[PDB]
RNA sequence: CAGGAUUAGAUACCCUGGUAGUCCACGCCGUAAACGGUGGGUACUAGGUGUGGGUUUCCUUCCUUGGGAUCCGUGCCGUAGCUA
């Protein structure tokens, strides 16, 4: 069962994704033919792993589990916050923290505070305290918010889904698979391919791809809800 | 120089599986097709066959993986290797991982492995060992 | 119910300007007395913290062994740092021949009539870490029968399969002893 | 109209740039002699001295080539050797 | 080796001078951190990157670190693997 058909999918080209200084798969199937000193996509493969990875995830969330929208890279940012307005989940935009997946349960207490400091805005003692303090919290909630919006509807001993950028924050996959649960990532095309059990090629830099397919698992995730 | 070929037959299969090559490429003999065939029967390998080159033949292995990339072969050596040639007596049989692995004899009823030689009763040289 | 070890207590020191601020290690083992087997290194300025990091990090990390009855399957050579070993399967009736370390390993997992020996690396540590390397070197007969294709029959002698049968019959007797 | 690099329109080009050149059989000659002096008077300093290769950018057989002939040069007083 | 100067004293650094020696021929001794502190010979074992030499095909101007493949030697980074 295919998404996209193939010439919709050859306008927006089929070709792309990464420079002949850094790659090392073993796999010559995923490694297609050198062209322009550049290699590119397998659609065998490609198709394949989609569905693969498609039916698991409609399994997994016809069971009802989740996952949420945090942000890495600047090409998928406001992709992430719009699929958060329409698919309702919570995002979060800036920065990976060492060790949310494995020290869960202090970012936990960062969600307290962030609920006590919340609190106190809300009931407005303000000049109960100094004007300086009360700018400084200011500055506290913007870190806060723009490093975390998850685990503000978490709670709930996450599961170890999906992946943000992946080769530069290598941090985030030792956090999950140390777990091990079901990783899945678009591939960051030159990386160590066969570590995660659900890879799925694509691009590492490309906004139009990368907002293509995060609508993509997007949609998956509303079927899997939708059909629960 | 060379001087040991089934050593290179061996330690060419252990680099390539630690690599996780699909397939292998040698010269060919006897000896080697031998070895290989029994191989196949005791399931270490998929299939091995005899493609050829510019002056000779050549063999060809297909290996075993695991589904999920599990090695089918953990460990592998040989034993009686020139200078200290071993031979081997039925009484006196090695027995390897309690007998689960496999030896490798050459005897006057060919290659085989430690069980069919013992139910002859036969014994001769040792090859290698097998896990 | 777990069977628990404190088997190395070293009185460790880093050093600062105004003196020694000491600290306090321990090693800790765990099992079921079944197969199940953890271990742990923990530390602190106190001797039940580091204990009880010990325990709740062996709780952690557990490692399932291949088991007969009450004996390993076949003997192996563990690689550590330089912890050396040489494990063996006994005869039943034989006994939990080790040292201290190896020993509060394999008597905590379960085993009862087993051999080893230490040829290197003498330190605790490494001595463990080396029979846990050992211990995942193991190999069960099912999985060997797997990977390569054919049948337990041709993949494994009879005298261990005696073993299996005998074992399974006095661990159904027990159990239907116990509930039954 | 184009590019230094990114020369994704013409064929490998035969023409030479600032990391690349082979000057000499690039332009420039006639051959290598140490009777033509006009020539290797261009490998030089108003010094006298030398080019060194990532300056000029031979390979070393025509360097070092050119070297001797000028130091035949110099010792036949074809060229003027820096001195008093 | 002589003198000067520093120096607590300087058989030493520093300065002035200066013999054997360094150089050539013919013979000797036969050692060093004579070091990659890795004996030699050989097969397989992820790659990227510069670089010296020689072959060769294509965009071909075919006057080119042309580019690609290949062979030999030489350095840097880096997987598995290995090592206290």
């Amino acid at each position: 069962m295919a998404v996209v058909t193939m010439k919709q999918l050859l306008d927006s080209g089929a070709h792309f994704g990464h420079q002949t200084r850094r790659w090392n798969p073993k796999m010559k199937r995923f490694i297609f033919t050198d062209r322009n000193g550049i290699y590119i996509i397998d659609l065998q493969q490609t198709l394949t792993y989609i569905d693969k990875a498609y039916e698991f995830v409609k399994e997994t969330v016809a069971h009802g589990g989740t996952v949420l929208f945090v942000g890495t890279k600047k090409q998928a940012q406001e992709s992430i916050a719009e699929e958060a307005t329409r698919v309702g989940m919570p995002y979060v935009n800036q920065r990976w923290l060492g060790g949310m997946l494995t020290n869960f349960s202090t970012v936990h207490k960062r969600l307290q505070r962030l609920k006590e400091l919340e609190a106190m805005e809300q009931t407005g003692g303000f000049e109960g305290r100094t004007k300086k303090e009360i700018l400084m919290l200011t500055r506290e909630k913007n870190k806060l918010e723009r490093s975390l919006g998850g685990i503000r509807d978490m709670q709930k001993v996450p599961s170890a889904v999906w992946v943000v950028d992946t080769n530069k924050e290598h941090i985030a996959v030792g956090e999950a698979r140390k777990l091990g649960i079901p990783v899945i990532a678009i591939l960051d095309t030159n990386c160590d391919p066969d570590v995660v059990d659900y890879p799925i090629p694509g691009n590492d830099d490309a906004i139009r791809s990368a907002a293509l397919l995060t609508k993509v698992i997007a949609s998956a995730v509303a079927e899997g809800l939708q059909a629960r | 120089t060379m001087t040991d070929p089934i050593a290179d037959f061996l330690t060419r299969l252990r680099n390539a599986n630690s690599a996780y090559h699909d397939e292998v490429t040698l010269p060919h003999s006897k000896l080697k097709a031998n070895i290989a065939e029994i191989l196949k029967r005791e399931g270490y390998i998929s299939d091995y066959r005899t493609e050829d080159a510019r002056v000779g033949k050549s063999l060809v292995v297909q290996l075993k993986y695991g589904p999920s990339r599990e090695r089918s072969i953990a460990g592998l050596r040989r034993v009686s290797k020139p200078g200290l040639r071993v031979y081997a007596k039925s009484t006196n049989l090695p027995r390897v991982l309690g007998g689960l692995g496999v030896a490798i004899i050459s005897t006057s009823s060919g290659l085989l492995t430690d069980r069919q030689a013992a139910r002859q009763g036969v014994g001769g040289e040792v090859l290698a060992y097998v896990w | 119910n777990y069977i628990e070890r404190v088997v190395s207590i070293n009185r460790v020191s880093k050093v600062v300007k105004g003196g020694r601020r000491f600290s306090f290690t321990a090693l800790v083992i765990v099992g079921d007395g079944k197969g199940m087997v953890g271990v742990g290194y923990g530390k602190a300025k106190e001797v039940p913290a580091a204990i009880a990091k010990g325990v709740e990090e062996a709780r952690k990390n557990f490692f399932r062994v291949p088991l007969i009855g009450s004996t390993i399957t076949h003997p192996v050579q563990g690689e550590a740092a330089a912890g050396v070993v040489m494990l063996r399967p006994a005869s039943p009736g034989t006994g939990v021949i080790a040292g201290g370390a190896a020993r509060a390993v394999l008597e905590c997992a379960g085993v009862h009539d087993i051999l080893a020996k230490s040829l290197g690396s003498d330190n605790a540590i490494n001595v463990v870490h080396a029979t846990v390397a050992a211990l995942k070197l193991l190999q069960r007969p099912e999985e060997v029968a797997a990977r390569r294709g054919l049948p337990i029959e041709d993949v494994a002698p009879a005298g261990m399969l005696k073993a299996r049968r005998e074992s399974e019959a006095l661990a159904a007797a027990a159990a239907r002893e116990g509930s039954a | 109209m184009m590019a230094v690099k990114k020369s994704r329109k013409r064929t490998a080009a035969t023409e030479l740039k600032k990391p690349r050149r082979n000057q000499l059989e690039a332009l420039g000659v006639t051959t290598i002699d140490y009777k033509d002096v006009a020539v290797l008077r261009t490998f030089l300093s108003e010094r006298g001295k030398i080019r060194s290769r990532h300056v000029t950018g031979l390979t070393p057989q025509q360097q070092r080539q050119v070297a001797t002939a000028i130091k035949n040069a110099r010792e036949m007083a074809l060229l003027p050797m820096a001195g008093p």
